[PDB]
DNA sequence: AAGCTTTATTGAGGCTTAAGCAGTGGGTTCCAGGTACT
DNA sequence: AGTACCTAGCTTAAGCCTCAATAAAGCTT
RNA sequence: AAAACCCAGGGAACCCACU
């Protein structure tokens, strides 16, 4: 991905592990309801969304991308877990933005949801891992930030922005700048000794992790062998491992 | 028995070994600390290439040797009369000066003693 | 000094040509005397040769004008009577002997072959893989001369040919048969004749390293004793074949000479008796000097002793920042930083110079513009203590200086940090508490190493990279490594 | 390669900044002219950091592409990391 | 190894370009003039004014226009730069003298044409 | 020896070649080279 | 022969001498350090015509100065083997003949001087002349000499002339 | 002559052997002995 | 007699030993 | 006799400690 290992944090993918109805209930941003729009947005913005159908079409299109993203994540993560490392802690910065701008989220918010969709799309263009314009670089850029963009859309969708976050227009503008600035700081620096860093990153834990933590049974019948010798058998390709095994 | 005055020692360009122009060993002979292999690896990981060069060459054993440009073997140089000739080649004009540690010069020397030519080309 | 300063872009490894070795040698007549010195003075042509290098301090080289420090040493050569193959290249020699025709000295593989052209097409730049393909291809032939494959077996060290008659095979026989392989013929086997030629693998002239390699302290080196055996036996062969020609003393002394030169390179021959000295200690050969963990590559080139370093026990101290280390005064009064004289600090540095050494904040070395050092601990005349812009002052380290602070074993990159120097009275390294966790040093008698970056440029390199605030978060597990020590943690809870 | 084909990262990464600071403080310590108006300092490293914040270091950095090519970025042209 | 009598030159002086005594004289005089101006500059080397006086004493073409005429006259004949420069500097008067001073001119040009070239040189030689 | 027997070369593009040869390795803070600007030196004033 | 070639040399600039005008300092450095010098390969460095190219300034790692590769047109002269060159006689000796070609001192020994061209110290100027007193080579004369060989010592070249071949001697 | 049989034949499975095996200080002992010749 | 001169396991490639298809060679009907 | 001791020219093996 081209991201250095210092400026990343454990984050939770909200798009992963809802039900289909739960996913739609939490992300679709149903614009048909009157009172919900009245409570969340200011009245000038409420009639703007209700009157125009182009905005409604765009809000439907971004949800289409989320279902596409939801399928992609489930293919990437067959296991039902979402604890993944990503550079920008989006939830914290949103919470950071809330306290900076004194949201008072009881009042209806005042940012146009079309600004959220347009701001996210512009932000995704600004986050560049691979330069160039040819489709080979475009695919690499898409694949480099595929996971981050899915998480970026999920946390900064129109429904959660107007319902559970309720940032302001200036706060959202600050949020986009902060995310862009922090993502550029997490880019791997050309010239980092990754090989030396990775080698120490594996050998340092090798001292702490026991030579024979597997003296005990481990799996009741199997002798897992996990330990320095198991690490050794992987570092040098041993054609005669101490305990070969299968998982049928 | 492990008191601190028996263990404290510092050094700045103290006595230098005779086999290779490196610092002594042990504080009894005013020896210096050894910047071992893992220390070199850690300074690579830090990316502090200039500090690594300083430690391993400038602060340990700086040395210079004259090598002719054609053949990668060290030549003979009279710095008093400024005569720089490579016996075997006799070029006397295409000869270069390099700054390389005395340990590396020694190593190349017994490599030549093994009939091996570490021909250094500066071009 | 007239030679331009250059950097080594590439180094090419090849065997020394015997003709090349002779001409580069400084011992023109060759080492013909087993003696070390003659009547208290170095004997020309002996083991210690004045042309070879500088013998003692306050002396000059006879080849160059070296002062025992600027003299790199000059090689000599030993024209031994009968050619000898030496160890190491023997395994490669045997493979070459298999590939080449024993009698016709031909490639034995008929390079006019699409199989070999396929191999050459595959082998563009890999010499060892090219030689492998051919060795497997060589198999068995007897192909052109007829009955020309003698199985070449190696008994002990000496290798002997054996048809299905067995005869011990002379090293000079190897030299004669490698003389015939052509240039492109060598390129098929993966040796460039411009750099490596098979006939050069047989050592027909032995290089003796200069005095810089083997030292003398009156007392001779272990390598010197072995070279004494080489020239003692070499002179024996030279006189035996000069007039004796017994054809049997030669048959044994050549083997004895072969053993000695072989052991000089590699001591631990697996099946051959280790060489011995009069003291009873096995002699350290050149290969033994390099292969060990205490050898040259690892023990001297990779990890070496360094000046400007201190080592003492650490004691905890919570009254200073995490980037500050409390070094003792005596260490600070013995460790110097080279500060450049500029008009900004010319007055401050002048104040340090007049203090001199043993006046803690002062200095001990002052360097002129031409690299001339003047000591300050011996009180020279005040006339040369003047300072102008351009001088160097090696002043004792003061507060705020940057040091590298590491603990063996250095496992990860947080085992070696840069700290700011604080001067405290007692004779220990006072460092902060949260720095313990990355170091794994629990003050139970642990002693620490402190390195000082001597140049100004490397000082900024550490300050922008190796300061402890800049590696609070690890890259291995994207989490902080400093943390809070136990006593603060329990008290804050 | 011209400025149209200038593909390296516009940000001054930490190794480049660390070496620029060292090589500029070394020059300042050797009586090089100072690019920025100093308010009175003796440590040349602080002067180099001040120049870094002023983006007035008279150094062009040559970034070697792994293929053999190289780009020439100005210090003022590079975006400072901090 | 080198011999200009049959035009054997080292590989280094293959792209070299020759100059006249008068061309060198005028170039050195211009450089001396710029040395007179552009203050805070020390005097030039001993070789500088040594060669300047050497080429001023042996100057044969007092005019830069004469220099241009000699070049436009001599370049279009098949002459090597060394032969052309030596002919224009030594200024022989007889074809035998020109062939003896420069033995690499044997058969390059007809002796009548060579004598005509020498007569042209003498015509454009700035007399004193 | 095997490199010497095969006449091998070494581009020294790695790290430890420069380390043992004592020259600066291309391992970060040294992966690049620095060029002194000509124009920016004109804009700087001389300190007293 | 007086040659106009392009030569490459590296100039070293300390930061103390950077100044507001940097390239003029490099020009002065080049105009000082190669002028009047002599190389065994290219001969006498007579003058630098025009500084052609100034290369990129590579700051030496660790050490302070910057490095400038410089290409420049230069007027040079190198003596050859086998050419007749005009010369000015500086001294006539019983052993040889001291002649001058620009900055180069040339020694024409008498054994390489024909038998007719004899030495006479009886004349007020010690000079070379024949018995017919037709060719008189004395102090401050304009002659032509046949360069046989050149020797370089202490970074300058001196040569040996001869008068064996025809049309050699006083002009 | 197409097929069977033999016989090298040639690539493909089984046995010994080097060669490596984390970092810095402090003390002790030993480095010729044996003959030979005055 | 004193002294100077001579003489504990490991692993893995790697070379080495043996064994079964197979086409050339010559019989075979 | 700059007697600028600007302050070691010994190595090897073994054992014992500390992390
Ligand atoms: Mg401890
Ligand atoms: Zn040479
Ligand atoms: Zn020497
Ligand atoms: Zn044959």
């Amino acid at each position: 991905d081209g991201l250095a290992g210092e400026s990343v944090e454990f984050q939770n993918l909200a798009t992963l592990k809802p039900s289909n109805k739960a996913f739609e209930k939490k992300f679709r941003f149903d614009y048909t309801n009157e009172r919900a729009l009245r409570r969340t947005l200011q009245e000038d913005l409420v009639k703007d969304v209700l009157s125009n159908a182009h905005i409604q079409n765009e809000l439907e299109r971004e949800f289409e991308r989320m279902r596409e993203d939801r399928e992609v994540l489930r293919v990437i993560f067959p296991t039902g877990d979402s604890k993944v490392v990503l550079p920008c802690n989006l939830l914290r910065m949103i919470w950071n933005a809330q306290k900076i701008f004194h949201i008072n989220p009881r009042l209806p918010s005042d940012l146009h949801p079309i600004k959220v969709v347009e701001g996210v799309k512009e932000l995704s263009k600004k986050l560049v891992i691979v330069n160039g314009d040819d489709p080979l670089s475009r695919q690499a850029q898409e694949n480099a930030t595929l996971l981050f963009n899915i998480h970026l859309r999920s946390t900064l969708c129109s429904r959660r922005m107007a319902e559970e976050f309720r940032l302001s227009g200036e706060a959202f503008d600050w949020l986009l700048g902060e995310i862009e600035s922090k993502f550029n700081q997490a880019i791997a620096h050309p010239g980092e000794m990754v090989g030396a860093l990775a080698a120490q990153s594996l050998g340092e834990p090798a001292t702490q992790m026991t030579l024979n933590t597997f003296h005990y049974a481990g799996v009741s019948a199997k002798n897992v062998t996990l330990g320095v010798p198991r690490l050794k058998e992987l570092i040098n390709i041993s054609k005669k491992p101490k305990t070969p095994s299968l998982t049928v | 028995k492990h008191m601190v005055d028996d263990k404290i020692h510092s050094r700045a360009r103290g006595p230098i070994q005779i086999l290779n122009r490196q610092p002594m060993e042990g504080r009894s002979r005013d020896g210096g600390l050894r910047f071992g292999e893992m220390e070199r690896d850690c300074q690579i990981a830090h990316g502090a290439a200039q500090f690594l060069r300083e430690r391993l060459f400038e602060a340990s054993d700086p040395y210079q040797v004259h090598v002719c440009n054609l053949c990668g073997i060290m030549a003979i140089a009279n710095t008093r009369t400024h005569t720089y000739e490579c016996r075997g080649c006799r070029n006397k004009t295409q000869i270069s000066l390099v700054r390389m540690p005395y340990a590396c010069k020694l190593l190349f020397q017994e490599l030549m003693s093994m009939s091996i030519a570490p021909r250094m080309m500066s071009v | 000094s007239a030679c331009p300063l250059r950097t080594i872009k590439r180094v090419q490894f090849g065997v020394l040509s015997p003709d090349e070795l002779k001409r580069m040698s400084v011992t023109e007549g060759g080492i013909k005397y087993p003696e070390t010195t003659e009547g208290g003075r170095p004997k020309l042509g002996g083991l210690m040769d004045p042309r070879q290098g500088v013998i003692e301090r306050t002396g000059r080289c006879q080849t160059c004008a070296g002062n025992m420090t600027e003299c790199p040493g000059h090689f000599g050569h030993i024209e031994l009577a009968k050619p000898v193959f030496h160890v190491g290249f023997l395994v490669k020699t045997m493979k070459v002997l298999r590939c080449v025709c024993f009698f016709c000295s031909k490639l034995l593989v008929d390079s006019n072959n699409p199989k070999i052209k396929d191999i050459l097409a595959k082998s563009k730049g890999q010499p060892k893989k090219r030689l492998t393909h051919v060795y497997d291809l060589c198999k068995g032939k007897n192909g052109g001369c007829g009955r020309y494959q003698p199985r070449i077996r190696r008994s002990g060290l000496e290798l002997y040919a054996e048809w299905k008659k067995k005869i011990l095979l002379s090293p000079e026989r190897v030299h004669e048969i490698f003389k015939r392989i052509s240039d492109e013929e060598c390129f098929v086997l993966g040796m460039e004749p411009r750099y490596a030629r098979p006939e050069w693998m047989i050592v027909t002239v032995l290089p003796v390293p200069p005095l810089s390699v083997r030292p003398a302290v009156r007392n001779q080196d272990d390598l010197t004793h072995k070279l004494a055996d080489i020239v003692k036996i070499n002179n024996q062969l030279r006189r035996n074949e000069q007039n004796g020609a017994a054809a049997h003393v030669i048959a044994e002394d050549v083997k004895l000479l072969q053993f000695h030169v072989a052991t000089m390179v590699d001591n631990e021959l697996p099946g051959l008796p280790r060489a011995m000295q009069k003291s009873g200690r096995p002699l350290k050969s050149l290969k033994q000097r390099l292969k060990g963990k205490e050898g040259r590559v690892r023990g001297n080139l990779m990890g070496k002793r360094v000046d400007f370093s201190a080592r003492t026990v650490i004691t905890p101290d919570p009254n200073l920042s995490i980037d500050q280390v409390g070094v003792p005064r005596s260490i600070a009064a013995n460790m110097t930083f080279a500060e450049i004289v500029t008009p900004f600090n010319i007055d401050r540095l002048q104040e340090l110079v007049r203090r001199g050494n043993s006046q803690y904040p002062g200095a001990k070395y002052i360097i002129r513009d031409n690299g001339d050092r003047i000591d300050l601990r011996f009180h020279p005349k005040p006339s040369d203590l003047h300072l102008q812009t351009g001088y160097k002052v090696e002043r004792h380290m003061c507060d705020g200086d940057i040091v590298i602070f590491n603990r063996q074993p250095t496992l990860h990159k947080m085992s070696m940090m840069g700290h700011r120097v604080r001067i405290l009275p007692w004779s220990t390294f006072r460092l902060n508490l949260s720095v313990t966790t990355p170091y794994n040093a629990d003050f139970d008698g642990d002693e620490m190493n402190l390195h000082l970056p001597q140049s100004l440029e490397t000082r900024a390199e550490i300050q922008e990279l190796a300061m402890v605030p800049r590696m609070i978060v690890t890259p291995q597990s994207n989490r902080p490594v400093m943390g809070i020590v136990q006593d603060t943690l329990t008290a804050v809870r | 390669q011209a400025n149209q084909k200038r593909i390296t990262t516009p940000y001054m990464t930490k190794y480049e900044r660390a070496r620029v600071l060292g090589t500029r403080a070394l020059q300042i310590a050797m009586c090089a002219p100072v690019m920025v108006e100093l308010e009175g300092e003796t440590d040349p490293l602080l002067i180099a950091m001040k120049e870094l914040k002023a983006r007035k270091i008279p150094i062009i950095i040559r970034r070697y592409l792994p293929d053999g090519s190289y780009e020439d970025w100005g210090v003022d042209e590079l975006i400072i990391s901090d | 190894e080198e011999d200009a009598s049959q035009l054997i030159f080292p590989k280094e002086f293959e792209t070299a370009e020759t100059l006249l005594n008068s061309e060198v004289h005028m170039l050195l005089e211009h450089r001396k003039q710029q040395n007179e101006s552009a203050e805070d500059e020390q005097e030039l080397s001993e070789v500088f004014m040594k060669t300047l006086n050497y080429t001023a004493r042996f100057s044969r073409f007092k005019n830069r226009e004469t220099i241009a005429s000699v070049r436009s006259l001599l370049l279009q004949k098949k002459l090597h730069k060394f032969e052309l420069a030596c002919l224009a500097n030594l200024c022989p008067e007889t074809a035998e003298e020109s062939k003896a001073l420069i033995p690499s001119l044997e058969g390059r040009f007809e002796d009548e044409e060579l004598q005509q070239i020498l007569d042209d040189i003498q015509t454009k030689r700035s007399f004193q | 020896m095997e490199a010497a027997a095969h006449g091998e070369s070494d581009p020294m593009k790695g790290v430890s070649e420069n380390i043992m040869l004592g020259q600066l390795a291309p391992a970060g803070t040294g992966c690049f080279d620095l060029l002194l600007d000509a124009e920016k030196c004109k804009y700087g004033m001389e300190i007293p | 022969m007086f040659y106009h070639i392009s030569l490459e040399h590296e100039i070293l600039l300390h930061p103390r001498y950077f100044g507001p005008n940097l390239l003029n300092t490099v020009k002065q450095k080049l105009f000082t350090e190669v002028e009047g010098t002599c190389t065994g390969k290219y001969g006498f460095v007579i003058a630098v015509t025009t500084i052609d190219n100034i290369g990129a300034g590579v700051i030496q790692p660790g050490r302070g100065f910057v490095l400038y590769p410089v290409k420049y047109k230069a007027i040079v002269f190198r003596p050859f083997k086998g050419e007749v060159v005009d010369a000015v006689v500086t001294q006539v000796n019983k052993v040889g003949l001291f002649t001058e070609i620009g900055p180069m001192s040339c020694f024409i020994s008498r054994h390489s001087i024909p038998s007719e061209m004899e030495f006479d110290p009886n004349s007020n100027p010690p000079c070379y002349k024949t018995m017919d007193e037709d060719i008189v080579i004395q102090q401050d004369d304009e002659i032509r000499l046949k360069i046989v060989g050149t020797r370089v010592d202490k970074n300058d070249i001196f040569a040996i002339g001869s008068l064996m071949d025809d049309y050699l001697g006083l002009v």
